């Protein structure tokens, strides 16, 4: 069934399972034309999927060209997504296949149902969960890749780095949450913390700064109090 | 004209012929049902006065064969029977026309209710799906359950409706996913008719038999099986001129013949809001959609 906070440990369980948000698929800059009406430019876009367990991401990245010449792109984003879904599991050997797929938004169930048919013994599955994952695209080097794509691409990540080596996954997940929600509600003051001491770098195969155990607590206090005083700020509290 | 003698009335009991229907008392003089139209298939049909549970009746053409009815005590129904007899049959039949034991299954001439529900509903094609070969008309009730219900116990006792299911790979070729499934033209003319209907009339058919089946039984998996066929229809961009206007006289009459009482039950909010208003056939259905508006916007 649906995946809330009740039954939030399944994630960190051995039953391979992934997250797909499709929030990133279709994104568009709104504009007006030459005679005052208003048209939209789309551009390149990404689905999200995530092994909560083991953090592997795979990043398939949206070239605009897949919607040139196409009606109610909103619409068929969703199909797009689970084609490409499906696909990424049928190029996975069987016992790397998921037993569950989570999407974050319940308009991808029948969607991604219907592309994966031949799959009967995986479950699809929606979540109660506000999850931020439509903030990897305030990730620095998830957003560049994107942007830079000429050509449909998949790209493969850890969006853990090495945090696992130190942290429990059930951890690293909470972690991950905690970042993207700080920076899905403030994305300049949660760029500022993480990056404020420029002794602290991101090594070159990882996508956020190599901090101690010690200055992650702190980063994630910073988190916090940015995510309450946000949530002040906007209902003045 | 034909006749249905009953061998007595021992229980009190609410007997529904077609869309008729009257009540008989415990051990009441009442022999049949005379003057019944030949050329339509036909039902009837009983509520017991102790036990408004299990609505069940007999679905019969009297051009197969002479029927019968008499109550069974050890089993508690009245159960159709046939006479090969003919001779038996037509004398015992004379006598009670002459007592004048029988009801005369009141047909108004202007009515062609009857007809119009059950245009495409043909006899041969219920036994295929109420599988009971050894007899020629066919028992249905209230709890019987669907060939697709019980996929999701009693193999002999189900009603075999044709499966359909907008999640199936039935439904759905590879490769035309998003398609298939937001415009099931594919599913309905080419799967559906072409490959298992063979034509619109048994289609329609089945679409009547289930309509029927859910209002005089109250059988649930008929309802959703009535449902799913119309569905299919509004669902397809592409469907037969000739079966668009079929569809919406065989509505109409379904929808102007449902008890008043009964509409909370046996419409499917969801599937008629679709059909009457987001599907590609919303401007299809202009009877259908009156008559709807006019007598249940509540649902709407
Ligand atoms: C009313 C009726 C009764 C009947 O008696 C059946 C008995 O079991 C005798 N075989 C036969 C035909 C008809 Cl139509």
């Amino acid at each position: 069934g649906a995946m809330n906070s009740s039954n939030y440990a399944e994630l960190f369980n051995n039953d391979i399972k992934l997250f797909v948000d499709d929030t990133n698929v279709y994104r568009v800059t709104v504009h007006k034309t030459f005679e005052g009406n208003v048209a939209t430019k789309a551009i390149n876009g990404c689905i999200f999927t995530l092994n909560p367990k083991t953090g592997h991401l795979f990043l398939k990245i949206i070239h605009t060209s897949v919607w040139a010449g196409q009606k109610r792109l909103s619409q068929l984003a969703k199909w797009k997504t689970a084609e490409e879904v499906s696909a990424l599991v049928r190029s996975l050997p069987k016992e790397e296949q998921p037993k569950q797929i989570i999407v974050t938004r319940k308009a991808m169930l029948d969607p991604l149902e219907v592309h994966m048919l031949d799959f009967p013994n995986i479950a699809i599955r929606p979540t109660e969960l506000r999850l931020p994952f439509s903030a990897a695209m305030s990730i620095d080097k998830l957003s560049d890749v994107v942007m830079k794509a000429t050509e449909p691409q998949m790209v493969l990540f850890n969006i853990y780095d090495d945090w696992l080596d130190r942290i429990s996954s059930y951890t690293a997940f909470s972690r991950l949450t905690l970042l993207l929600r700080a920076l899905k509600t403030n994305e300049e003051s949660a760029k500022m913390i993480l990056l404020s001491d420029p002794t602290i770098t991101i090594k070159s195969y990882h996508l956020w700064p190599s901090f101690t155990d010690e200055q992650w607590i702190t980063i994630e206090s910073q988190m916090r109090d940015l995510i309450l005083t946000e949530y002040g700020r906007k209902y003045n509290v | 004209m034909n006749t249905v003698p009953f061998t007595s009335a021992p229980i009190e009991v609410t007997i529904g012929i077609d869309q008729y229907s009257f009540n008989v008392k415990e051990n009441q003089p009442f022999h049949g049902i005379k003057d019944i139209p030949i050329g339509h298939v036909h039902v009837i049909h009983f509520q017991h006065a102790d036990n408004s549970s299990m609505r069940y009746g007999y679905w019969f053409d009297c051009r197969m064969g002479n029927f019968y009815i008499q109550y069974d005590p050890k089993d508690g129904l009245y159960k159709m029977m046939e006479e090969r007899d003919g001779a038996k049959f037509e004398n015992i039949v004379h006598n009670f026309k002459e007592r004048q034991m029988m009801v005369s299954y009141p047909k108004i001439d202007e009515d062609d209710t009857w007809y119009n529900l059950t245009e495409f509903v043909q006899m041969d094609k219920i036994r295929k799906i109420v599988r009971k070969d050894e007899n020629q008309f066919s028992y249905v009730d209230s709890s019987m359950t669907t060939v697709q219900e019980n996929e999701l116990s009693d193999p002999a006792h189900s009603l075999n409706y044709t499966v359909i299911n907008f999640k199936s790979r039935e439904a759905i070729r590879p490769g035309h996913e998003m398609e298939d499934f937001l415009d099931k033209s594919y599913y309905l003319n080419t799967v559906m008719l072409q490959g298992i209907f063979k034509n619109s009339s048994n289609y329609f058919g089945e679409l009547q038999f289930a309509f029927l089946n859910a209002m005089f039984f109250g059988n649930y998996g008929s309802s959703l099986q009535w449902h799913a066929m119309i569905e299919l229809i509004c669902s397809s961009a592409t469907v037969p001129k000739h079966m668009l206007d079929k569809l919406d006289e065989i509505l109409y009459y379904q929808i102007k013949t449902l008890p008043e009482q009964y509409s909370d039950i046996l419409l499917n909010e969801r599937v008629w809001n679709i059909c009457l208003y987001s599907s590609f056939q919303k401007n299809s259905l202009h009877n259908t959609e009156k008559i709807m508006e006019n007598k249940y916007p509540e649902l709407l």
